[PDB]
RNA sequence: UUUGCUCCACACAAUAUAGAUGGAUACGAAUAAGGCGUCCUUGUGGCGUCGCUGAACCAUAGCAGGCUAGCAACGGUGCACUUGGCGGAAAGGCCUUGGGUGCUUGCUGGCGAAUUGCAAUGUCAUUUUGCGUGGGGAUAAAUCAUUUGUAUACGACUUAGA
RNA sequence: GCAGUCAAGCGUUCAUAGCGACAUUGCUCGGCUCUUCCUAUCAUACCGAAGCAGAAUUCGGUAA
RNA sequence: AGAACUGGCGAUGCGGGAUGAACCGAACGUAGAGUUAAGGUGCCGGAAUACACGCUCAUCAGACACCACAAAAGGUGUUAGUUCAUCUAGACAGCCGGACGGUGGCCAUGGAAGUCGGAAUCCGCUAAGGAGUGUGUAACAACUCACCGGCCGAAUGAACUA
RNA sequence: GGCCAGCAUCAGUUUUGGUGGCAGGAUAAAUCCAUAGGAAUGUAGCUUGCCUCGGUAAGUAUUAUAGCCUGUG
């Protein structure tokens, strides 16, 4: 419906989130996921950490600096989950990936804008209560991403800047939501009532 | 010095409880839970909305906030008796959760020109309301 | 979806011997033809007879006496498995025969790996006082005044992209 | 079978009061506060009378009701580590050499120094958790007394106190040298 | 070989640029990480040695000591870091608004031929009170996690017929960002 | 830790249908083994 | 370089667009829980209320939106001047102080539209430019050749020289 | 390994149509040099059992 | 391994089985439209992140296939069963107590009192207690349980099958 | 009279809705109504225990001031 769909890839599902994203994209929608890290996965830490170990271990034996480029940075570790979800071989691949843009945290101008959920892809609808998740934080770090800390920071303090920013707007609406209820049972009003709005 | 337990509140499922039919041939109709079958599936029957007595799932339905005193295994008869005597119809209409549903229904049914004269409406309301503002 | 069925059948009338004895049973099945067909497999295992030899007198549909009443089945079940076949007693909570035998069946199916040509129903019946139903799992349910709560619900999306990040309250 | 309500119940006496909004509790009385997070669980808690607390499971396998007495237990223990407190005796024992066991407070660490351990020049610190008071035993010879709030506190220093001194590729029984949790107790005693 | 010191290719300048520094103590004063000089030269030493254990403990030892030459080292600007999820990020340098000889022959490959208008407009936009290079001190200060000192060697102190002198940059493991940027 | 190889649940077409000819095999001596 | 090069304004040609055609409409966290409103012992606090879809909300009526007559109220909005404060995660944008300035469909009048002939996207978006204009602004280096030797198969590198 | 001793059950009913696991009892082409990989590890690291007084050691676990 | 009969390939394209000599589908002129087969419907990928009842958490699960090989089992994983058992004359668990005298039974021998070992392994008294279930002392003692009994108040126990 | 089109009424093949009449079965089974018996996870009442004033508990009580089941029509 947008130009742009800004996805808070928060407590989501790489694989839900991923080929929920793939087709959307592959259809010409252009995407943007954010906060990667706080990503989700499922099944007991250790299980991801030893499945992704396995991944990290295969190079290319005569020359590892051409087989398969491990990366870290849960971006990069959730770009290869949809990546593989998309003939990212052919043209019709590359045009479409090319729309499509992930973010380990929330930067501008993203930050200042409306950002959407994936029901189909949230861990909390999706897993059945009391089943070991991991996160994507952890996992990262875990095997080599450096930047959790300073992220995590920066999140922080983006989320700050943030609440004040609602407080205020919390505020404003009220006021209208009670000036509002103050021109209640105005003829015009009244009558909107029987037409619902 | 008071040992304060935030108790989640939850809809309970139980003889007595009224709900709303999600899908099927009833759709948006009420019934009230006449008999607990298992975890998964129910008894419904509301006379007065015109929904047969039934076997349902309960992912067929959705629980709605009020109950009545039905006793358990009611037929159709003794169910329309307490439906009408505890007068739960009345109670689900005042609700804000039916004016939701009626609110959709109204703005379904609306013709082009009553679209239009809710855009003239709509644009009237919205001046006396600035006007209401930027004053406090 | 099923539908319980009467079938008779009495080894056709022959010179000597007129009218045999009529024998009599009560068939789940999802139409009349596959009633038919299990009906004669029934025969050919509970005597010596054949197809053949025999005729189907009369096939009907056994409506359910009270579709509106709560019940509390039993259900005697055997069927055929990785080893030698063996009896089990299942006791089901439904409101009619034919919704009863239909949780039977893709029970047995889920639990037991046993598809429809191997189980044999052999008597579904009433247990009309409870304190005689023997599983806890029924006896679960026939508690006074029980009252409990469906936690963690999922709302279904008719949508891709949401506006709320979903409050699973119930 | 899968239980459809499954409950326990965590008893209040009259000194203690129970707070728990989510799965934090609070439990306020005489001897302090103690607070503990059990998010990871998935109960749900009801006060019946303001002296009586039912933790609930709803619809919970096997697995899902051993996590529900669990609750029961680790509250009731914060109850108890109010009311009565925890003391835990450690006497340390030794064949030849003295072991000194002392005190000190570097950098406001507030470590417990084990010397001279089987004639060891390597000096053993041990961390003292935030909420665990250490005091030596008066007119009884080689006794180490651990006194606080919480049950894992008091235990896991206990333990972390018996398990730096390690016997260490010699002989169970010939050598006696160590430190040990002579007796688990209670501060009130009643 | 030693698999860690590959590939074993030819370095991208003579200056090889530092690729760790130590790591830092906010209540420390404020002191320089990392110095340059000349390498050239080295020389034998005779030394008594008190280093108890040894088998030469009160006794002389000869060995073999290298002698870095290393004139006055000049400040001639200062780099302030953000900290990123992408590493660090030059967001503002400052320079000394009036340079030697020197670096301003190392902004070029050809010395001779060229004007010498290295940083006519940069000087000139200092000529004032100052107002935009306090603004550019009050951006590192405000943000910049990490700041580090422009340098550069006195190359005609030294024997050297290079006359071109090399930048460099050094961190400061001085606490408080605002006594970096201050000093 | 150094992760061990993992086995493959690639069955290759000479093992699927050696696996069928093995699965004939049990057939024929299952219903000679009936007869006695 | 016969004002070569950059930047503002309108002006004509060209060149394309993995694809504008009302609005990407900003708390965070929890889910066996929350949001909002109110109140007070200011707290993991009492009381009320809300969800069960964005099916929303904000914008939305004028020759693809012209020209005019007013009535009501100090509002809403466009444009450009303007006081600051804020924004470093890709900040490149966000609020705010005011003066002018058109427009307002809040309500009521009076003109104008047609012949695009019963439909034909019926072109109104945004890049990358070039030639012309009428105003501001700014006064280079690199390579070759020689030399150097901390470099060197040749390249390359480090040097040196108005 | 052969023969016997037990022997959960199944044998078309079922121990006297027969098969039968672990035990148990009977005597008795080779070699020079390098790279990479595997662990089924000889040493180095940390552990568990052992009449392990100490030292030394034996078996075992993680470990490439 | 030998016959017989039967298909397939061979002189045969096409749909599917990711891939392909023998596997599933399939009466090949050139086109249009509709419907299907086998196989499928997360995205790659055309088609339901359908609906409904269940089962499974795997330290490299599983998606696999006359259910064929390592395959008989081990497991205090989990869900269903079957057959025998106890149970408001009080089930299981739990502590509290009794747990006896003949009798330190005979040989054994330095010392062996139930508990280093060799043979019966008996009587009496009860509510019930074995010529004794393990720890223990040189030998005893002391403790333990199996057997009862006291409060405690509803279910529980064993052996198999899936 | 050539290139491309739009609509209408038609014909062939087909896809997708809306709505009416019937007929079959236990002439559906149900529900609903009338009648006759029962037990309950026991209903009003009644009796009793010990307490926060009236709640609960342990008997009766066949529905009385809830209802349910079965049988016949």
């Amino acid at each position: 419906v947008e130009p742009v769909v800004v996805i808070d890839g928060k407590g989501h599902l790489v694989g839900r989130l991923a080929s929920v994203v793939a087709k959307q994209l592959l259809n010409g929608q252009k995407i943007v996921v954010v906060r990667a890290e706080e990503l989700n996965i499922s099944g007991e830490f250790f299980r991801n950490k030893l499945k992704y170990h396995d991944f990290l271990r295969k190079a290319t034996a005569f020359n590892k600096t051409r087989g398969p480029f491990h990366f870290r940075a849960p971006s990069r570790i959730f770009y290869k989950a949809l990546r593989g979800m998309v003939s990212h071989k052919t043209a019709r691949g590359k045009a479409a990936l090319e729309r499509l843009k992930v973010f380990e945290g929330i930067p501008p101008p993203y930050d200042k804008k409306k950002r959407v959920v994936v029901p189909q892809a949230l861990r909390v609808l999706r897993l059945k209560p009391g089943r070991k998740y991991t996160t994507l934080g952890k996992l990262s770090t875990s095997v080599g991403w450096k930047y959790e800390d300073v992220v995590a920071k920066l999140e922080a303090k983006r989320k700050v800047s943030s609440a004040e920013y609602y407080a205020k707007k919390r505020a404003f609406t009220k006021k209208v939501a009670s000036a509002n209820a103050t021109a209640a049972e105005s003829d015009v009003a009244k009558q909107l009532a029987a037409l619902g709005y | 010095t008071d040992s304060i337990v935030k108790a989640s509140n939850w809809r309970l499922v139980e003889v007595g409880r009224v709900v709303l039919i999600k899908k099927g041939q009833s759709a948006g109709k009420l019934a009230a839970i006449v008999e607990i079958i298992d975890q998964k599936k129910v008894l419904i029957d509301g006379p007065k909305a015109g929904v047969p007595r039934q076997a349902i799932n309960l992912g067929q339905v959705v629980l709605t906030p009020l109950t009545f005193a039905l006793p358990r295994g009611a037929r159709t008869a003794t169910v329309s008796k307490k439906w009408a005597a505890a007068a739960v119809c009345e109670k689900w209409a005042a609700s804000s959760w039916a004016k939701k549903i009626a609110q959709r229904e109204r703005r379904a049914a609306l013709t082009d020109f009553e679209r239009f004269q809710v855009m003239v409406l709509r644009k009237q309301k919205r001046y006396t309301v600035k006007k209401a503002l930027a004053k406090a | 979806h099923f539908k319980e069925y009467q079938v008779i059948g009495r080894r056709l009338p022959t010179e000597s011997v007129p009218e045999p004895k009529l024998f009599r049973m009560r068939i789940f099945a999802s139409n009349e033809v596959i009633a038919k067909s299990r009906y004669w497999y029934f025969l050919q295992k509970l005597h010596k007879v054949k197809k053949a030899s025999g005729e189907i007198v009369s096939i009907n549909q056994i409506n359910e006496a009270h579709p509106t009443k709560v019940k509390n089945f039993g259900v005697w079940v055997r069927y055929d498995s990785r080893s030698g076949t063996h009896n089990m007693y299942k006791e089901i909570r439904d409101v009619s025969r034919v919704a009863a035998v239909e949780t039977l069946y893709q029970d047995m199916a889920a639990r037991h790996r046993a598809r429809f040509r191997s189980i044999h129903i052999l008597k579904v019946a009433e247990i009309e006082k409870t304190a005689d139903v023997k599983r806890q799992y029924v006896k679960q349910f026939l508690t006074k005044d029980l009252k409990f709560p469906l936690p963690h619900r999922v709302q279904k999306s008719t949508k891709t992209f949401s506006y709320k990040r979903p409050s699973t309250f119930y | 079978m899968k239980y459809i309500q499954t409950e326990q119940q965590i008893e209040v006496p009259e000194g203690v009061t129970v707070s728990i909004k989510s799965r934090i509790v609070k439990v306020v009385g005489p001897r302090g506060t103690l607070t503990k997070n059990l998010k990871h669980i998935d109960v749900t808690f009801t006060k019946v009378n303001n002296q009586l607390i039912k933790v609930a499971v709803h619809n919970g396998g096997r697995k899902h009701v051993a996590a529900l007495r669990t609750v029961k237990s680790l509250v009731d223990n914060m109850i108890t580590g109010v009311t009565k407190g925890y003391k835990y005796k450690m006497r340390y024992v030794y064949a030849h050499f003295p072991i000194n066991v002392n005190i000190v407070e570097k950098d406001g660490a507030k470590f417990i120094e084990v010397r001279n351990f089987l004639g060891d020049k390597k000096i053993r610190n041990v961390p003292v958790r935030d909420g665990v008071t250490i005091e030596f035993s008066t007119n009884v010879k080689d006794e180490i007394v651990l006194s606080g709030n919480s049950v894992e506190d008091v235990s896991q220093n206990a333990a972390d106190l018996q398990q730096i001194c390690r016997v260490r590729n010699k002989d169970i029984r010939k050598f006696l040298d160590g430190i040990y949790v002579s007796h688990k107790g209670f501060i009130t005693e009643d | 070989g030693h698999l860690g010191f590959l590939p074993r290719k030819r370095a991208a300048s003579i200056r090889a640029r530092v690729k760790a520094f130590p790591k830092d103590d906010r209540s420390k004063p404020v002191a320089l990480t990392s110095f340059l000089g000349y390498k050239a030269g080295m020389t034998t030493i005779v030394r008594d040695l008190d280093r108890p254990g040894s088998k030469f403990h009160k006794r002389e030892v000869v060995e073999a000591v290298t002698v870095v030459d290393t004139p006055p080292v000049v400040v001639v600007g200062v780099v302030g870091y953000v900290e990123t999820p992408r590493g660090l990020r030059s967001l503002t340098t400052v320079w000394a608004e009036h340079l030697s000889d020197e670096v301003k022959r190392r902004f070029y490959k050809n010395w001779y031929k060229s004007k010498k208008k290295a940083f006519t407009k940069y000087s000139a936009k200092y000529a004032q009170d100052g107002a935009g290079i306090e603004r550019e001190l009050a951006r590192i200060k405000k943000y910049a996690s990490v700041v580090r000192v422009l340098v550069h060697t006195q190359i005609r102190k030294t024997p050297l017929a290079q006359k071109k002198a090399h930048l460099a940059e050094i961190q400061l493991n001085g606490g408080s960002i605002s006594e970096k940027v201050d000093w | 830790m150094r992760v061990r190889k993992r086995q493959s649940r690639r069955t290759s077409t000479k093992l699927k249908e050696g696996i069928k000819k093995k699965a004939s095999a049990h057939r024929k001596k299952e219903k000679k083994m009936a007869k006695k």
